[PDB]
């Protein structure tokens, strides 16, 4: 279609460097519109490094509430890409089994596994959560 | 559907207790093909319809079915063009004599209520035809708040938090019923906005700002006002980006 | 005034059910003036609310007392407001299973209420319901006397819903007292009744 | 019962309307459910399914004009 | 303005043209009217096809007085004529005798006034049938007043849709020493029988009459009557 | 059928059959076109001689109702010249109550309302003429309004009544009226009505020209003479 | 006819509870479901 690649590639790098910064509510804000023209556009590979870079980087500032909430948000947006979302939750359970801490680990598969409910594109992933849940 | 006699010519029974007349007279607002939609917020009302110019001859500042029947009472004709004129004209002077009789602006209530009354004769009297034409009011009470009236062809009225009349209006009635499902006391803008999108997503057109006209009544501002392409447009640009 | 309380007790429903009822009691025991349509509004309704929560923690002292202690109150609001707030708690005392001994008393005194109000159709409920009582009590020779009157009264209205929980009682009231033929007598009118109209599922339960 | 509904789907609401409806008509409007499911690859029949599909199904016009009443 | 009557006499003399006037009767809402020993009650069906209508905007239960109450089953827009009719023909009434017009008086004029469209020319028939209700002399009043101009007293009586088996319903569970909350209760009752979905204190509209007048119950006190049916 | 012998009947399908009867009463006369360019309104009328013995100016589709105001008719003359002294006492109670000459959008709304008041009823026949009333002033503007049998009253900037209605309007759309004057606008009114008359089929036509705008202070008037034969020379030229 | 068909639907009643005697019990069963019921 209009498919922006490069465009992203300009923009992620650069909201990498912010998001170490300090600067984060700002750029996902940012992100968030960057969404919003690729997930219109159907932008399919530009979308989905979208959506996997924003968790990465609520991930690596250990911000848990703003990655549960944006993991609910960006799941939710009108129209979004199944396979963009498939790969913002198959990036998201590596980071499952990376955090050791239990509360807040449960919190996110209870969100992830809210996200993942009865659709099929995410149901070999919301199986392996449920697995690691029942462990747990 | 049985008939007898001159049941299908003139407003008489059916044998079944139906007046077929008065029932034609409700295909002729489908006539015009348009489709009108009125939706009631919190503080304001607006009547939204889509306009048609088929050809760059005609003057597109004259072809209006929003008419300023008061200074604070506007509606929006769907039907015969020329019927809905004859309604508009008698609206006004009801309206007027209200006025000049009582002392007080008339009621949207009351305003129909005497349209209704008026074209109720028709349906009774077998000389005269009833008026192919919808009206739709829309004002702001005193005490009530924003108001929304229709009056249909057979002396029908009612109020009306979501009303449409033309070719879509039952398309747009169950777009209208999700929404007040959903109870949102609609600030201004999100009742344009619940107004341009039932019309937009029943009619699917996508609007630019010289295809619908927009009326509006506000509790700051009681007054009809006809938005300007303009006005239209940041609505449309606003609807656009979310 | 009164109503921020409501929302208090409101707010204390999820903390301890007893903690909330101290507010609902206060605006219950607060005396009101002449009309005060807010706070009677919400009087009636802390006494509907604080009914429900004694429905959970079974407090028969302020259940059972509550009702004795309203009659006075019952001729402020509307009569209709006035029975349905007889109904619903006395609904909620019998409900709870809970067998305090005065069950039968309060349910008089609640179909003398009917009486004084001439609440035909309420008093009919209660009747129904005294006669459940009488039988759960043990109470078979009065409860077939006041099935009796109801028989009749229910046959002229024909009220035949109603109908056949009494015959049932009464088919149930023979049975304890191992009388079979009276028992099968009355089940076959109860049956009988019930073929005429539709039965919900709870009543064709009951029968079968 | 041989679908998979979702807890949020309350089927009184749709049994509760008028419409005066077969159970063709109601076997249409699960198989529509689950058609919208479907679409969006979806093995849970949410309530907007179940709203869209009986909307879709029943398409009832008015046919009665509310002056008769 | 034709000048010919549009009701004539059929070869078996017959009205057919108010006959079939009051085949529209039978189609509308129902409408149950009981009079009990303290008062009359007003029962109608208010039910909106979609949630769009506003409920309080139009009233089916229109006061005429301030002791006489119109309830209705039929064409909507022709009873609100008659509503106006009466409330004129009541007015009339006031400033010649300077006294509230009684019940069997305004039912004889308004009835007058049906009966004008059954033989004036260039006019159908109103297709309503008109339930009155009022208070006079200390004792309540319930009448008909059917398409054709004929008006009827009644203790209890049921119209429009399923009326004939509403009447039945009323047959044995009317009583002349019921009472007014009671009258209530067996007017919702009759309408539920006919009703059908469930009735809210918005979808139905009920009007009582006493010594204190006619008013229309609001529907927060409809609730109080609603709930102790089921 | 019944259903279309009454103006008072709808048809099943909601249309009232005498009104589009009467509809077509206009169909079959002669085409007038009415173009309102930057500075005026012009008219011009296709008048077809039915025979060579009537004299220049019978049967004249161009009346004056009012000082300001012009009319250019088709349809029933007969019908064409009752609306005409409707639109002229409309015109003239207007001046006679408010003290100025009566503007051009309520004029045409009044006389609309007056048409439309003969569709609902059987006891009259709608007017088979559909009309153009078209006026010039300082402040208004010029203005051009069509009204039709059913008793609709658009304003137009280019319009045409009559059989070659449809071929006319495409003629009056390659114009770009909103910029060109009357000057330049009566030699294409002119032009337009020569290309859609059919030489073939009825024939011997003249050609009425009148216009109202600044150049004649507001007044509607025939066009001159010398103007209007200069622009039958060019409109007898464009046809090669 | 209703008459017959109260007896026709008494001989049903004890069908249903596989017995061989119509009894009273069946004929007034039988009376309500052909005349209240329909």
């Amino acid at each position: 279609e209009v498919d922006y690649s490069a465009t992203v590639d300009q923009r992620l790098p650069e909201c990498a460097k912010l998001a170490k910064e300090g600067r984060l509510q700002e750029v996902i804000e940012t992100l968030l519109s960057l969404e919003k023209q690729t997930r219109t556009a159907s932008d399919m590979v530009s979308t989905s490094r979208i959506l996997v870079a924003v968790v990465k980087m609520c991930y690596e500032a250990k911000e848990w509430d703003l990655l549960n909430e944006n993991i609910m948000l960006l799941s939710k947006r009108r129209s979004q890409l199944k396979q963009a979302v498939a790969k913002m939750v198959q990036q998201c359970c590596t980071y499952v089994e990376e955090i050791t801490d239990l509360p807040i680990k449960l919190r996110l598969i209870d969100t992830l596994r809210m996200v993942t409910e009865g659709k099929i594109y995410v149901e070999i992933e919301r199986a392996r959560l449920t697995k690691t849940l029942a462990t747990i | 559907g049985s008939s007898a006699g001159f049941d299908r010519h003139i407003t008489i029974f059916s044998p079944e207790g139906r007046l077929y007349q008065v029932e034609y007279a409700f295909k002729a607002i489908n006539q015009g093909g348009l489709t009108s939609v009125a939706v009631r917020g919190k503080d304001c009302a607006v009547i939204v319809t889509q306009k048609k110019v088929p050809d760059k001859l005609l003057d597109s500042s004259t072809v209006t079915h929003l008419f300023k029947i008061t200074e604070n009472i506007g509606c929006v004709m769907t039907g015969m063009t020329a019927d809905s004129r004859s309604q508009v004209q008698r609206a006004r002077y009801e309206a007027a004599n209200w006025k000049y009789k009582y002392g007080y602006e008339i009621p949207v209530d009351m305003l129909c209520k005497r349209i209704a009354d008026i074209s109720q004769v028709y349906t009774q009297n077998a000389e005269m035809r009833p008026l192919g034409c919808c009206m739709i009011l829309i004002g702001i009470d005193e005490e009530q708040g924003p108001q929304v009236y229709k009056c249909d062809p057979a002396g029908y009225y009612c109020g009306f938090k979501a009303t449409a009349a033309g070719v879509k209006q039952t398309e747009s009635t169950s777009f209208l019923e999700k929404k007040v499902k959903k109870k949102f006391d609609w600030t201004f803008e999100q009742t344009v906005e619940t107004a341009i999108t039932c019309l937009s997503t029943v009619l699917s057109i996508d609007f630019k700002p010289s295809e619908i006209e927009v009326g509006v009544v506000t509790v700051e501002n009681p007054k009809f006002r006809i938005l300007t392409e303009a006005e239209i447009d940041a609505h449309l640009v606003a609807l656009a980006e979310r | 005034a009164a109503v921020v309380e409501f929302q208090r007790a409101q707010s204390l429903l999820s903390t301890d059910r007893e903690a909330s009822i101290d507010i609902l009691h206060s605006i219950v025991k607060r005396d009101i003036q002449e009309n005060d349509e807010e706070a009677v509004q919400v009087k009636e309704q802390s006494i509907l609310e604080l009914g429900s929560l004694l429905a959970k923690t079974g407090q028969a002292a302020e259940l059972g007392g509550l009702l004795k202690y309203v009659r006075p109150f019952l001729n402020s609001i509307s009569k209709a407001k006035a029975a349905r707030l007889v109904r619903s708690l006395l609904d909620l005392f019998l409900d709870m299973e809970a067998a305090t001994g005065q069950e039968v008393e309060l349910c008089l005194e609640c179909i003398e209420w009917a009486k004084s109000e001439k609440r035909t159709f309420l008093r009919q409920a209660l009747e129904a319901r005294l006669v459940s009582l009488y039988f759960d009590t043990k109470r078979y020779q009065e409860a077939l006397h006041l099935g009796s009157q109801l028989l009749r009264e229910l046959k002229k209205m024909d009220d035949k819903a109603l109908l056949v929980e009494v015959q049932l009682l009464e088919s149930k009231t023979y049975h304890a007292l191992s009388n079979l033929p009276k028992a099968r007598a009355a089940l076959t009118s109860a049956r009988t009744t019930a073929n005429a109209i539709y039965c919900p599922p709870k009543l064709q339960a009951t029968l079968d | 019962s041989k679908m998979n509904l979702s807890e949020e789907v309350d089927l009184e609401d749709y049994v509760a309307r008028p419409d005066k409806i077969s159970g063709a008509d109601i076997n249409s409007i699960c198989q529509e459910s689950g058609m919208l499911a479907v679409r969006e690859n979806r093995y849970i029949v949410l309530a907007k399914d179940f709203e869209k599909a009986y909307k879709t199904v029943i398409k009832k016009d008015e046919q009665e004009h509310e002056f008769y009443k | 303005g034709y000048s010919f009557s549009l009701t004539t006499f059929s070869p078996s003399g017959k009205l057919v043209q108010i006959e079939y006037a009051l085949a529209a009767v039978a189609g509308g809402a129902p409408s149950v009217g009981i009079k009990a020993a303290n008062g009359v009650v007003l029962a109608t069906e208010k039910k909106q096809k979609s949630i769009l209508y506003d409920e309080r905007s139009v009233h089916k239960v229109e006061p005429i007085t301030k002791h006489i109450g119109l309830v209705y089953s039929g064409m909507g827009p022709d009873y609100r004529v008659l509503v106006h009719r009466a409330r004129k023909l009541a007015q009339q009434y006031y400033l010649v005798y300077q006294e509230p017009i009684p019940t069997a008086q305004l039912v004889q004029r308004v009835a007058s006034v049906m009966q004008e469209y059954t033989q004036s020319g260039g006019v159908r028939p109103f297709g309503v049938s008109l339930l009155i209700c009022g208070w006079n002399e200390g004792r309540p009043y319930l009448f008909q007043s059917d398409p054709s101009g004929a008006y009827f007293a009644w203790k209890a009586t049921a119209m429009g849709k399923n009326y004939v088996n509403g009447k039945t319903f009323l047959e044995k569970r009317y009583n002349e020493d019921l009472e007014l909350e009671d009258a209530i209760h067996t007017a919702i009752l009759t309408l539920k029988e006919s009703f059908e979905g469930q009735m809210t204190e918005d979808n139905i509209e009920v009007g009582i009459c006493n010594e204190a007048g006619f008013r229309r119950l609001t529907p927060t006190e409809v609730k109080d009557y609603l709930a102790a049916i089921a | 059928t019944g259903y279309d012998l009454s103006a008072s009947t709808f048809s099943p399908d909601g249309r009232v059959f005498q009104v589009e009867y009467a509809m077509k009463a206009v169909e079959n006369s002669s085409t007038a076109i009415g173009i309102r360019c930057k500075d005026g309104v012009v008219f011009g009328v296709e008048k077809l001689v039915l025979s060579k013995l009537y004299e220049e100016g019978s049967n004249k589709r161009l009346f004056n109702v009012d000082r300001h105001v012009g009319m250019a008719v088709a349809g029933l003359l007969a019908d064409a010249r009752s609306l005409a002294d409707i639109a002229r006492e409309e015109a003239s109670n207007f001046r006679s109550n408010f003290g100025y000459n009566i503007p051009l959008k309520h004029l045409a709304d009044r006389v609309a309302m007056y048409v439309h008041a003969y569709t609902l009823y059987s006891a009259v026949r709608p007017f088979g003429c559909s009309f153009m009333l078209g006026s010039y002033s300082v402040n208004d503007g010029a203005q051009l309004y069509m009204i039709d049998p059913s008793g609709v009253s658009y304003g137009y900037w280019g319009c045409a009544i009559g059989k070659a209605r449809q071929a006319a309007k495409t003629e009056i759309e390659k114009l770009q009226m909103k910029e060109m004057t009357c000057r330049d606008i009566v030699k294409e009114v002119a032009k337009i009505i020569y290309i859609v008359h059919d030489e073939v089929k009825d024939k011997a036509f003249e050609l009425e020209l009148s216009w109202v705008g600044e150049l004649t202070n507001g007044r509607h008037e025939i066009v001159p003479k010398d103007i209007r034969e200069e622009a039958e020379k060019y409109a007898k030229e464009s046809l090669k | 006819a209703e008459v017959k068909g109260v007896c026709t639907e008494a001989g049903m009643y004890a069908l249903r509870e596989r017995r061989v005697h119509v009894t009273q019990e069946d004929f007034e069963m039988a009376v309500a479901k052909v005349m209240q019921k329909d």
